[PDB]
């Protein structure tokens, strides 16, 4: 979630 | 593949990791003079336990981050599904922060780079863990006597984040590509650079323990104090651990 957006931005 | 393609994926990986380390190798020596003095490793032994958590779970997650960045450039990650990615870096970044935190480890002095000076794993007695500090601190002392170099650190570290044998993964095939192609890199370059002893010392399931400690631990003290893991833990902590 945190995660995800590191991963997406 | 052929031999280019191979030593493209090693320095590929070798500056993916240069790019994401956080501190470079060269300001952790310049600082091994730089030691606590008695007084000051006195203040942080007589800090509350829950402020000690708290500040070292912030510099963890910071040390986490780097991780995800390195994770990012690795050639083969980004392709992988969302799912498979969140997987690997579940299980892998604390094993790669442990890792690559043996460059910030003196071993001439049995000290750690630490807010800005290096200290001796008594600084840290006010976390209440010094089974799991005293079995860090020797993993690195380990580490540390096999001389990693740079390259060695980056190629070793992908394979510890690539690993096909995590549970979860819906994409295993995929994964386990990934990982030979990296391990053939590793092993490559070692052969190039007649390190291939290395192979022999390096660590067995024991990354693995040590997360689990870690992970038993957090379970202890968030039980004591719930409410201070709610409010001032980072969120990206809690996410890969709580
Ligand atoms: C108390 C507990 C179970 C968890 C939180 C604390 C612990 C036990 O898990 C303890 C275990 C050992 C510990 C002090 C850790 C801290 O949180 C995070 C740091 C750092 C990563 C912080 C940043 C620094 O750049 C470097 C030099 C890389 C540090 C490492 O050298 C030592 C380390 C891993």
């Amino acid at each position: 979630k945190i995660l995800h957006r590191l991963l997406q931005d | 593949a052929s031999l280019t393609e191979i030593e493209h994926l090693v320095q590929s990986v070798c500056k993916s990791y240069r790019e994401t380390c956080q501190l470079r190798l060269e300001d952790l020596l310049r600082q091994r003079s730089n030691i606590f003095s008695r007084e000051e490793v006195t203040g942080y032994q007589r800090k509350s336990m829950w402020e000690m958590w708290e500040r070292c779970a912030h510099h963890l997650t910071e040390a986490i981050q780097y991780v995800v960045e390195f994770a990012k450039r690795l050639s083969g990650f980004m392709e992988l599904c969302q799912n498979d990615q969140i997987v690997l870096l579940k299980a892998g970044a604390m094993e790669v922060v442990l890792v690559r935190m043996c460059r910030a480890y003196n071993a001439d002095n049995r000290t750690v780079f630490f807010e800005g000076k290096y200290g001796g794993m008594e600084l840290f007695r006010a976390l209440g863990c010094s089974e799991l500090i005293s079995s860090i601190f020797d993993f690195s002392h380990s580490l540390s006597a096999l001389h990693f170099s740079e390259d060695e650190i980056a190629l070793y570290t992908a394979l510890v984040l690539i690993n096909a044998h995590r549970p979860g993964l819906q994409e295993k095939r995929k994964v386990e590509q990934l990982q030979y192609n990296l391990e053939l890199a590793f092993h490559h370059h070692l052969c190039k650079t007649h390190r291939q002893s290395i192979l022999a010392k390096l660590p067995p399931g024991k990354l693995r323990s040590l997360c689990s400690q870690h992970v038993e631990r957090l379970q202890i003290f968030q039980h004591l104090h719930p409410i201070v893991v709610q409010a001032a833990f980072p969120p990206l902590y809690k996410e890969l651990f709580s």
